[PDB]
């Protein structure tokens, strides 16, 4: 997923007779790559289940 | 011997084996190895428990 980010400006004086061109406000972004799958597992034999006294 | 039969198990009219166009079939009973005499399964004390190692 991408998060765009914005924000800049400028201020200046003007001389009469000339043409204003522009000032550029350029952006960037933040990306969050998705990780792999976390797991948590266990194996219980039936010998231990049969020999046990609780669940 | 007054007839000439139509042998319908012969492959053609020019063979010796009058069988071999017939099929071998399942008899209906399957044999298996005998069960040995287990005399020690009985003649001793048997108990059952629900949990534990001894």
């Amino acid at each position: 997923a991408q998060f765009p980010i914005v924000g800049l400006s400028s201020t200046s004086y003007h001389s009469p007779g000339t043409q204003l061109t522009g000032n550029a406000i350029k952006h960037a972004e933040a990306v969050i790559n998705i990780d792999d799958k976390l797991v948590s597992n266990v194996f219980i034999a039936d010998v231990d289940e049969a020999m046990n006294h609780y669940d | 011997a007054n007839f000439t039969p139509s042998r319908l198990g012969l492959v053609n009219n020019t063979g010796t084996g009058v069988k071999d166009l017939f099929l071998k079939t399942f008899a209906g009973e399957v044999l298996s190895a005998f069960r040995k005499a287990t005399i020690f399964e009985d003649l001793h004390t048997v108990r059952t428990i629900s949990s534990g190692k001894s």
